[PDB]
This record gives C-alpha cells, structure tokens and sequence, in this order.
C-alpha cells in the first residue's frame, strides 16, 4: 500500500549543500513520521533526522548543526539538505516511516513514560559520492556468444556508481546476471552484464542491452550478435 | 561502528544478544540490514513483529527487569546472514539515535558450490578503439572466495588486472569479476590467453584465443 | 515410447506406480532394463517373481479391484539404476503388445568419484600410415559427466576431437573417450599435447609429447 | 539350465529381408513358447511377435504385414524374417522364452480368463544396422606403456558396431577395460581397449590384443611392447 | 618385523589384539610408537597406566587364564595414528627380547584437506654457484598423497625432479617437497616454470618466472 | 622431573666401534634400569640391552657378541659400544629408563615368579648411519619472498642426516615449518625450512636462519630479504 522512492544527485562536490527527495505512494505525507538514513562503508547505520506530521523536526546531534530536513504537502515528497559534505558523507541514504510508539512504564500523570521511534516500511536507497572529480559517462561494448549460450554487454570507465543495466528494455528477464562493478586505478567503475538464453535463440532473436548511468544522463543501447 | 561477529551451524537456533543492557523498562527494536540493500524491521517493541516476517524471529518482553534484550532467530538459513542491529531504548537513558553495534552472522555448514566461469575475448568496437579488455565471470560459488590467474599462452601476466571481491547473489550464491587489460597488439601477438579460477581445493580455467 | 523418470535417494524403498491403470482384472508383469543389455523379468504374476530376484522387489497383488500396479524396490542401490517396464494384462482390454512406458530410476547420494584419466600418443604403426591419433580415455568418475579439452602446447584445439557421451561401467561409475586426430605433422611440429577432463568442480590433466 | 544366443548380418541394405536366427541351449524348442524382441535407439522395447510349442504364430499388428516367425525343430534353432526393412529397424534383437499364464477372474466354463505370456529367459541380444552403407574391417594399433602401467590397443575405422576384443586370446582378464565406441563425421566406429598390468610384468609377459569384426570377417591380432 | 594393519573409524574404540597369546600368567606391556619419535609407554603392566596417558587407553588384566592380552582404544582420533606394540612376558616362555609385531592404526573418516602450495625461484646465490633450483613446499594437504608435475613453459619436465614421500605433520595432516634441478641457463632461456600438484580429484598450480 | 638426552656420532664406518651416550637430567644412574633401543627402517623396534642399578648387564643374544654397555656415575652417563657395525646397524637408537616388575603367579618360596622390564622415559633418538662415504657440509640458500607471505632458507647437499634448523636463532617460532629431506641420486640430502609472517613484516623485521649440521661440525646463517 505504501512505497517510498529516493531520489539524488549522486555526485556532490566537496563543501556543497548535498539535496536529497523521497515520494510516498499510496499514502499521505503529513500524517506519518519519516526518517533518513545514511549507511557509509565500513561505518554501520547512521540517523540522520526526522519529521513528525505535525511538520515538527529533530536532528541527531551527530550531523545537527548542518542539516535540515523539510516535506512538501502538496504531494507526498519530504526533502533533505546537508551542507558542507566532505568525503565521509558519501554513502547509501535511505528513506523510511517512523512509527511513533509509546512506551509506559509507570503513571502517565506523572510522566513516567517516553517515546520511541520505529522505522517499519524503508526505500530502497540512494548511492551519493562526494567528490572532487567529474561525472562521466560509461562506454558499453557487447561481448557476442559463440546446452545453451551466454552473451554480454561490458559497460566500462564511468563515474560514480551505479549503473542500472536491462536486457531487451525489460523485457528479457530470465538467466540475466549484471555483475557488480570494478574500481581501476584511473579512478573510474566497470561493469558487466550477462544473459544465458539458448542456443538456437541465436537466429535471430534481438538481444538489446540497455545501460543507464543518470549521474551523467547517458543513456545507450547496444545489440550482440556472433 | 565495530561489528561482533557469530557463526551458527545450518538449521540451529541462533541467540543475538543486544549490544548494550537496559538500565530500566525497555522498548528494544531488531533490525536487519545486508549491506547494499535496505533494513528490515524485525521487531519494533519489545516483542511485537510485524507482517511479513517468519515466526522464526522472536525477541525477549520486557515482563520483569533484569531480562537481557536477545533476538533469537530458529531454524536458520542462508538467507539469514547479514547485520544485525539492536536499537535500545529505556526509561532511563536518553534518546536513542545510534543503532548500536552490527551482529554479523554468518551460516556454517552450507553446501559447497563450484563456481561457473566464462571468459570473453576483446570486443571489435574495442579492438577498433585500440584499447582490449579481458573478461573473466565467476558465478554460482560457495564459500565466496576465489582466486583468479592470467597467463598469456602459458606464461603468467599480473600487470593489468582487476578483480572483484565476491559479493552475495540472490540466490545465496558469490560472484566475482576479473578484467585483464592490454594493448590490442599483446592480443594479436600472443596465441591464447587463459583465466584459472581456483576455488576450494580445485582450480578451473577457461581460456579464449583471437580467432 | 516416453520416458518418466523417478528419483530415489539411495537406501531408500521406491514406488514405482504403473502406467496404464487396469480396467478388470489384471496379471501385470515387470521388465527391469538398462540399455545395451538384455531385459530383466522382475515380477511375472501380479506379484510372483522368479529365481535369482532378491525380496526387496515386490509387486501388489490383485485381490480387491482397484488397488493399482506398483513396483517396490526397498533398499535401493546404484545398481538399481535402470529402465523399468509395465506389461499391464486385464480381462477387460485386448492382447497386451506393448510394454508401455518406461520408469527412468536413478539412485541419488551415491559417491562422488574422480576419473582416472590415461592420454596415449600416436603409435609408430599409426604414423607410419601418415595418419596420428591421440586417446583420452576417462573412467571410474561419478556422476557421470565430464568435459574434455585438447591443447597444443599451451594454445586450445577443438578442431578434430571427439568425444563419447559417458557410459556406465560394471562397477556403476562411468567412462568417456576422447579421440584428437591430426596429421603427423602437426604432433611432430608441435612440443606437447595435453587433455584436459574437468569433472564437479575440478580439472585434471594428463601431457603427452613425443620423445 | 536353458540358455539363447542370437545370430544376424549386422548389417542388412535398405528394402531387403532381415533375418536372424536364435539357439536354444540345455532345453527343447517345440515346447515353449518364444518371442522376438527388439530395442531401438530412443524408443522403447518393442515386441514383435511369438511362436507356440505347437509352433503356430501371432505377429505384432505393429509390423504384421511384413515379419515372418519360423522355427526349426531337428535342433533348437528359430529363426525371424523381416523384410522391407528401413533405417527405423535396426535395434538389438533379443531372444526370449514366453511362458503362457492363463489368469482365471469369473468361471473356466464361460470363458472368463484371458492367457497372458511373460519372457523369463532372455538371449544376450544381436547388433543389427540397417545401412546403404559397406562394411569395412577396423584397423587395429597398438599402445605401447611406459606402482603399475598400462597399455592398450586402438581399433579405429570400422563399421557397423560391434567389434569384441579379448586380451591374450582370453586368458588376460583382470584389469581389462574396453571403452564404448566413437562415431566420427566419416561415419566410421573406433574403439580403444586398455588392460592394467604389473609394471614389472612388461619384460617379459607377451601381451596379445585380439579383435575380431564379424560384419567384415576380419579378425586380427596385435602385441604390445615399449 | 612384520606389520599387521587395522583401520577404525573416526570416535570409534579400536580394539588391538596381541601379536602372541600368553601360556601361562601374564605380564603384558602396551608401547605407542609413531616411526621417527620415541615410542611412548601406554600400559605396563596388564592394566597400569602411567601418568599422562587418558583413561580411554585400556589392556586387559590377567583376572583368569585363557583372557586374550588387547589393548583398547576409545574414541579414537587421528592422534592415534601410530604402531602399538605389545611386549608379552609370561611365566611360560623365557625373556622377552623381542617387541612382537606392529599394528598400524590407522583412522578412517577424517576431513579432506587440499594442500597449500609454495613455489620458490632460484637464489641468486646458488645462480651465482652456477646451479639453480625450483622448490615446490606442498603441506596442509590429507589425505597424504599427492603427485606432482613440473613443467618448463607449458611442455613438461621430467628430467631432474625430486619428490618427497608425504609426512605426516604436527597438526595430522601431511607435508611434502619437490625440487627441480637444472642449470642456470635452462631457467634463463625458458618463459616460466610451473609446479602442479594434484590431489585427491583436484589438481593446484603454481608457477613462477625470472622476472 | 627425569628427563634423558642422547648424543652419537651420526656416522660411522662399516667395521668399526659405534659409541653413544645418554645423559640422565633431574635423577640419579645407579638406582634404576636403563635400556638400549634402536629402531631401523623397515625393521620394528629392536632392544638392544639393558644394565641393572647395580651395575650388572645383560645383552640381547641377537647382538649379544658385539654390543658392551657401560655406565658412569660421577654424573649421570651411561654410554654404548657397537663393533663390526654393519650397513644393517644404523637407526635411531633411544635410550629410557626400564622398571622392574615382579609378576607372582604362585609361591614365591618355590620361585613362582618371573621379572618383567618396562620402559617409561625415553629420549629423543639419536640419527646414526653407518656408512662408506664421508660427511659434508650443507650449503644454504636464502629464499625471499615477495595477506601474508613466506620466505625459506634451502640447505642442500649435506650428509647425513640430520639438520637442525631454527629461525632468529630461536626466536621466531610462529608458523615455522621444516620440510623433511630429499635423498638426491648423487647421496646427499636437502632440506628447505620456510616460515609465514606478516606481509608488512618485511620492513624490516631481520630474519635470520640458523642451520647446524653437528656431523660436519659446519654451523652456519643466512638472512633473506627481497
């Protein structure tokens, strides 16, 4: 009923306020409370915030004194602003419901409870690299085959991650297998994407591989064959 | 934050112990989060959990004090492996912003699963940018470690090579990749080039030549 | 006719149900056969067996009617291995000419074994003929699967192999041939030949050159 | 007690009369019942026909219009005969005793039973190709050997199957390993046969390789040595 | 003298017979003797044990005549690997100089272990001798036997090879070396230098180079 | 508390005296038992002979013509003497201490009772070769290396066995590993110990291999470093 989707530049400059979105659907924005979340490498899950329905902010101490948290009624999108971003900063920044629950331990008319949040319904997460160098967009080469066979699509030298690959514009679904991507010595990542279909598909069933990499809006497609 | 890790054998009944003990009444969540990939809310009070997730998951009450917080988790599979976060909240202490610490588990005594290697040659549209790359795919392994070895004919090559560390597949399985960069003439020039994946005790090549 | 195949761990008892249910009253007979041998009568009557059959196969009666035709097999073993046949008799349908279908057993958790690879150069009597042959010749491997790969020296040939589709042995492991044929020339001229037989998850080969 | 070994061409042409016959060893002929089976390549084990002890006939409707069942008694020999034969009909022929069973379900006296018949004996079955193809006669080598060795003996270029290989005339018999055949594009079988043997046992226990290819009649012999 | 085997599984209780029956009252001494150590008394008399031997090390009393002298092993482990001697003295026959026989023990069921190989290039030093040497370390390998192949390039090298017969390690698993000799211009004039040690099903390469 | 250590001469000549000595640590020689064992290859173990505590002896007749143990109490040695050894006499010769039991089976007024000996603490073994050809010194070689990595230190060429060897002159001890040796066609031995450290190790944590070689009196170090 409810799915939250994230939204971000992915590539953020050294000192420069890092903006981030997140959608609602299906429900309302202003009657829930939501979170963010950011998940560095190495470093565990972190807290970044969160918003009440009343439109009422609460920063964690951690990153208080630069970020604001905002919502948009009008639709269902809450944003996130963080300056002054350095290289630690880079991380996946997820997005998620906070349930208010209150816990009661004693007598309510003396105050003798508190509240706790609870994060139940998340996004899925946006890749955000803070960094000096520019942005560039990949170059995919196909790798033509020769029981059954296998091709694939090499997307090498871009920059940040990710990468989204589909075969067919979504329709080929079965056997696909994209591969998580290389870190080379220039600097720049490397994928590869790979199909097992049968044989005889060969003639003449059109592989069409899709490549996005939105950090640079270079979108492409390339087709295989022996 | 520092990650304490816990191994538990195939199908046994896994006991993850909060990072740190309540000092009063408590409302502890569990979430489980698998790096790359969004957190999954196991258990949000002290006991409740929500839809979606197995009987299997099961978390302490707090009915008297003294009563540690411990995620128990029955019957564990493959699928089980990732962090584990213990969020700790109580009357005394403050609010609680940090998620604590990360209880790595780790399933002993899953099936061994040979890898599925496949090597392709040097594109023509990157033959015809005079640069050549060498792919070699590794699939379908457990345990995710493998080692990788680039010969030109038989000698040896290591100048040139990038590999994966292996990473977690859907289907519980590793995967890793290894590029071996050369010009387009130390590809014409030598006769084969061959990609050894040893895995385990065994070790498999797939080699391709310029034909 | 079709083949429906079956799966039976090893030790276990299998059912082997018929494949045409009886319409009256029925004498149903049946056929143990692996191919490339000569059948094997199990059961003749509707649960009478010959001589040199062990108990642990057992067909069903027909007392009440309705009860359908089904081999027992209990305790089975890799030698159990083979197509079984249902001569279904009855009152009500006519002269029974065919045998029916066929009931594909095969014995899971048997032990894996690895091949004992043997590689023969061409002989002298073969080359004298200008003509040169080499053998990979692969046995004792379970299960039954291998793959072959010929090499000139370190550089891969595919072109003038062939390769037999396993087959299994007395001792219920298999065995597979490989024939590399080429011109006397290209043995002479060349330094060493190798075969390459990967089996589950690892490789063993076996270099012959001539000397 | 009672034993059957068949006999055939191996080879028969395209539109000509198959025939094989089928001995009896220990028993008598004309009282038992006996069937002719055979076994193709992907299909199943078809029944061709049967002869009773009183020596009457019924042929499979299958191929009714064109097999003919004999027997003859001065010694324990019944032969078939199938003509018109096309690629479809080469298979291993067996040879087996049917034994009549007569299953009683109502009353004898209306005729309430019907006769079934089971082969309980079989023979060892007879190799037959049907081919435009000749015949040719393999060409034996040998290989030579170098805790134990082994040495072997390649019989390559033959049709059609089989050929049997014996080591030492029949006295070598452990450790003998004769390996399935191979049929290369020419359209020509090759075998290979391997025995293990002491290593100490090279000087001096003369190894005989025997190889014999009845569709040829060409029986011939090879020894090994290093 | 003679050696008489005996295999018992892995946690098992091997049960070790002596070599000679007693023909009167008994005085049986029970020695553990791994070759290339010194043995170890387990029992000197029919029953004492001394110090620092387990209890699960039992011989049997002279309680009446015609009790046959076996020593006992429970919960057997890899340890146990070893010969036991069975030192018989009784009232009957004269001095017992003689030990007796040797069982050699050996426990079945115990993990595979694949080898870890270690592949050195000649030293400068013994290059400056004139003389160069490939040494090929397998260890950490079970069970203890594995063959070893040397390679000059990809064609083999047979000639100037030596391999050690396995030894049995510390930690219960096995070590075994092999040493390529050949003169400093055969390592200068060739690409690389391979060793490949096969074990069990699977085979493991290491190579190295002058670079 | 008792402790025993042997000392030999490693090689000796064919139709000569062996001589070897065993010390005694933490107890006295002239209260207990001590015995002669040597354990060929091939052969079991072999007693050789024992001496009493009051100083008596008593051969094995299988060796009785040949062999004189002695004793010396000013400390704790009790020494061996072999002559005419031959190619057949060399093993590993243990020293241990025996205990007398006393079994009684019946009166021991009529002397129904028999002495049994039993060794409880042994030594270590001392390698003894009996052999025409004359020792040599080994000749080390270092072997550099390049998680963790493993460097080695070849000794090859000496005679005979054995070698000791320790890293850092005994300091280093964690993952040592000394291979056994290789007997060459040309007579000789050679050994190669190899040791795993830390990577980062290398700079520059000395590693210095000690090699003895006590039949050529030939001690000798090496360091390796890439």
């Amino acid at each position: 009923q409810v799915q939250l989707q994230e939204s971000g530049p992915g590539l953020v400059k050294p000192s420069e306020t890092l903006s981030l979105t997140c959608t609602v659907s299906g429900g309302s924005i202003s009657n829930y409370y939501w979170s963010w979340i950011r998940q560095s490498p190495g470093k565990g899950l972190e807290w970044i915030g969160y918003i009440s329905d009343s439109e009422s902010t609460n920063y964690n101490p951690s990153l208080k004194s630069r970020v604001i948290i905002s919502v948009d009624t009008s639709k269902n999108q809450l944003s996130l602003k963080l300056n002054s971003v350095t290289a630690a900063d880079s991380a996946i920044y997820y997005c998620a419901r906070a349930q208010q629950g209150k816990r009661i331990y004693g007598m309510v008319s003396f105050g003798e409870f508190f509240y706790y949040y609870y994060m139940d319904v998340w996004g899925k997460g946006t890749t955000v690299t803070v960094s000096s160098a520019s942005t560039k967009g990949p170059s995919v080469f196909p790798l033509a085959p020769s029981g059954t066979a296998a091709l694939g699509c090499l997307v090498k030298d871009y920059f940040p991650e990710p990468v989204t690959v589909s075969w067919n514009s979504g329709a080929l679904t079965s056997g696909v297998h994209t591969f998580p991507a290389v870190l080379q010595s220039s600097g720049l990542y490397s994928l590869s994407s790979v199909v097992t279909v049968p044989s005889s598909s060969l003639g003449t069933q059109t592989y069409i591989c899709n490549v996005n990499h939105k950090p640079s809006n270079t979108k492409v497609d390339k087709k295989v064959e022996p | 934050s520092y990650v304490r890790p816990l191994s538990v054998a195939l199908g046994e009944t896994a006991s993850i112990s909060c990072g740190r003990q309540a000092l009063g009444s408590r409302a502890v969540q569990w979430y489980q989060h698998r790096p790359g990939q969004a957190p999954i809310l196991l258990i949000y009070n002290n006991q409740d959990r929500p839809s979606g997730i197995p009987e299997r998951f099961s978390g302490t009450p707090d009915i008297n004090f003294g009563t540690r917080a411990t995620l128990t988790i029955s019957g564990v599979e493959a699928g089980d492996e990732a962090d584990y976060y213990c969020h700790m909240w109580d009357s005394r202490s403050g609010f609680s912003w940090s998620f604590g610490g990360a209880t790595r588990l780790t399933v002993l005594g899953q099936p061994k699963a040979a890898p599925s290697v496949t090597l392709f040659p040097p594109s023509s549209e990157e033959l015809q940018a005079n640069k050549a790359t060498l792919v070699c795919l590794i699939s379908d392994f457990y345990p995710g470690a493998v080692t990788v070895a680039w010969k030109a004919d038989s000698s040896p090559v290591k100048a040139g090579v990038e590999t994966t560390t292996p990473s977690k597949q859907s289907n519980n399985k590793y995967a890793a990749s290894s590029y071996l960069s050369l010009t387009p003439m130390q590809w014409k020039m030598h006769k084969s080039y061959s990609c050894q994946v040893t895995h385990e005790g065994s070790t498999v090549e797939k080699t391709v030549a310029p034909t």
